[PDB]
Protein backbone atom coordinates (compact mmCIF):
# COMPACT_ATOMS: atom_id res chain seq x y z
CA UNK A 1 0.00 0.00 0.00
CA UNK A 2 1.45 3.76 -1.10
CA UNK A 3 1.53 4.90 2.67
CA UNK A 4 1.95 1.79 4.89
CA UNK A 5 4.90 -0.20 4.78
CA UNK A 6 3.42 -2.67 7.26
CA UNK A 7 1.00 -3.98 4.91
CA UNK A 8 1.28 -6.44 3.17
CA UNK A 9 -0.40 -10.11 2.84
CA UNK A 10 0.04 -13.80 0.59
CA UNK A 11 -1.94 -14.85 -2.24
CA UNK A 12 -4.13 -16.13 -0.70
CA UNK A 13 -7.80 -14.04 0.16
CA UNK A 14 -11.34 -15.48 1.31
CA UNK A 15 -13.82 -15.15 4.08
CA UNK A 16 -15.86 -16.47 6.84
CA UNK A 17 -19.64 -16.66 6.34
CA UNK A 18 -19.89 -16.38 10.31
CA UNK A 19 -21.98 -13.77 12.51
CA UNK A 20 -20.02 -11.76 15.32
CA UNK A 21 -16.72 -13.35 15.46
CA UNK A 22 -18.01 -16.70 15.72
CA UNK A 23 -17.58 -20.12 14.13
CA UNK A 24 -19.72 -19.95 10.60
CA UNK A 25 -22.94 -21.75 10.87
CA UNK A 26 -23.47 -23.23 7.59
CA UNK A 27 -26.51 -23.90 5.28
CA UNK A 28 -25.18 -27.32 5.64
CA UNK A 29 -24.98 -27.03 9.46
CA UNK A 30 -28.49 -25.69 9.95
CA UNK A 31 -29.91 -28.70 7.29
CA UNK A 32 -27.99 -31.21 8.65
CA UNK A 33 -29.88 -32.64 11.73
CA UNK A 34 -33.20 -32.32 9.50
CA UNK A 35 -31.58 -34.99 7.38
CA UNK A 36 -30.30 -37.40 9.88
CA UNK A 37 -34.12 -37.17 11.26
CA UNK A 38 -35.30 -38.09 7.66
CA UNK A 39 -32.83 -40.87 7.36
CA UNK A 40 -33.91 -42.59 10.56
CA UNK A 41 -37.75 -42.23 9.63
CA UNK A 42 -36.87 -43.33 6.38
CA UNK A 43 -35.31 -46.51 8.12
CA UNK A 44 -38.41 -47.30 10.04
CA UNK A 45 -40.61 -47.17 6.60
CA UNK A 46 -38.41 -49.58 5.06
CA UNK A 47 -38.45 -52.05 7.99
CA UNK A 48 -42.07 -51.67 7.52
CA UNK A 49 -42.13 -52.04 3.96
CA UNK A 50 -40.05 -55.36 4.13
CA UNK A 51 -42.26 -56.97 6.92
CA UNK B 1 -50.03 -34.15 27.41
CA UNK B 2 -48.56 -37.76 27.42
CA UNK B 3 -49.66 -39.64 24.39
CA UNK B 4 -52.05 -42.83 25.68
CA UNK B 5 -50.64 -45.68 27.54
CA UNK B 6 -51.73 -49.06 27.24
CA UNK B 7 -51.96 -51.34 30.07
CA UNK B 8 -50.54 -54.17 29.14
CA UNK B 9 -51.05 -57.60 31.03
CA UNK B 10 -48.10 -60.27 30.21
CA UNK B 11 -50.12 -63.31 31.58
CA UNK B 12 -50.11 -65.17 28.01
CA UNK B 13 -46.37 -64.33 27.03
CA UNK B 14 -45.16 -68.05 26.08
CA UNK B 15 -42.70 -70.34 28.81
CA UNK B 16 -39.52 -69.95 28.72
CA UNK B 17 -39.23 -66.58 27.05
CA UNK B 18 -38.13 -63.21 29.07
CA UNK B 19 -40.97 -59.99 28.44
CA UNK B 20 -37.77 -57.77 27.14
CA UNK B 21 -36.62 -60.58 23.91
CA UNK B 22 -40.50 -60.84 23.27
CA UNK B 23 -41.23 -57.43 22.98
CA UNK B 24 -38.19 -57.18 20.72
CA UNK B 25 -39.48 -59.62 18.44
CA UNK B 26 -42.72 -58.47 18.54
CA UNK B 27 -41.25 -54.69 17.65
CA UNK B 28 -39.49 -56.45 14.78
CA UNK B 29 -41.82 -58.55 13.34
CA UNK B 30 -45.28 -56.82 14.42
CA UNK B 31 -46.38 -60.26 15.64
CA UNK B 32 -46.29 -61.42 18.92
CA UNK B 33 -46.86 -64.98 19.91
CA UNK B 34 -49.05 -65.72 22.58
CA UNK B 35 -49.88 -69.37 24.79
CA UNK B 36 -53.33 -69.31 25.48
CA UNK B 37 -52.74 -72.60 27.16
CA UNK B 38 -50.79 -71.05 30.45
CA UNK B 39 -51.00 -72.66 33.01
CA UNK B 40 -52.23 -69.46 34.85
CA UNK B 41 -55.25 -69.04 32.52
CA UNK B 42 -56.67 -72.67 33.69
CA UNK B 43 -59.03 -71.59 35.74
CA UNK B 44 -60.44 -68.93 33.24
CA UNK B 45 -60.58 -72.12 30.25
CA UNK B 46 -61.65 -74.81 33.03
CA UNK B 47 -64.67 -72.27 34.13
CA UNK B 48 -63.33 -71.88 37.32
CA UNK B 49 -62.19 -68.41 37.18
CA UNK B 50 -63.99 -64.69 35.65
Amino acid sequence: RLNNPSRCHFGIVGSIYNLNDSRPFSLVDMMKPYNYLYDAIHDRLNKAIAS
Amino acid sequence: NWGSILELDLSKVPKGWDVGKWMYYARVNHIAVIDSFKEGTIGASTGKLA
